[PDB]
């Protein structure tokens, strides 16, 4: 999930966008 | 697991700005 | 519509705390 | 939605639980 | 009032930084 | 209170220090 | 380790929400 | 204190309530 | 002036996220 | 300034990027 | 490093408060 | 820099003020 992906290495804007609900 | 809790607070703020009008689901699992 | 943007930023943090492992959905107006 | 319900009058913790995904 | 609610959140963060080891009281 | 004082105008460092618990 | 200074910032935001009209004292040490 | 308790383990909403001035 | 002061806090939070390792220049003039 | 431009209407990503030092 | 990232978010909100009308350059490198 | 000085130990507001653009 987003916590495993983004809480040791910094996630970019593009990486974070994958979690949006568009 | 405190550090993950602190990280997630910042993640949802980043999602709020990134996702704009689309909104988002936050699913810790 | 700056007001709603600022309100939403705080709402997301509050839902993060309240909802715990259930997580939450945020859909702006 | 949550903005209409919670951005003029304060939503309590109990009301905010309505928007959890349990 | 939500505008007060949002302001208070920023106030308590400012108190945290200003007051240091002393801590603070937030009484609305 | 701190709300009427600091949410209607910007409080300085001195004004905020009044609410520390030293 | 947990950065206790950063964690404290989140603790006082969380108390602000939970405690509502009661408010709170924050006593780190 | 709250830092020793809640910055070593996550405190629940109920446990955070312990520190309110109600 | 509080409305702009509170909004500016969210602004620098947004600039921090948007600008990353480039850093940024905050000048309220 | 940035406060005038971005606190009367929400600034876009492109507008925010103006202030980065890339 | 995420720990540095989370720290920097708090640093810029603190600089926003401290620096006032002077503003600041945030120069992480 | 500010990360090396202020993320491994607490920087007071006075130490932080050195990093302003006055
Ligand atoms: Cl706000
Ligand atoms: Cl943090
Ligand atoms: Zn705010
Ligand atoms: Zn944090």
């Amino acid at each position: 999930g987003i916590v495993e992906q983004c809480c040791t290495s910094i996630c970019s804007l593009y990486q974070l966008e994958n979690y949006c609900n568009c | 697991f405190v550090n993950q809790h602190l990280c997630g607070s910042h993640l949802v703020e980043a999602l709020y700005l990134v996702c704009g009008e689309c909104g988002f689901f936050y699913t810790p699992k």
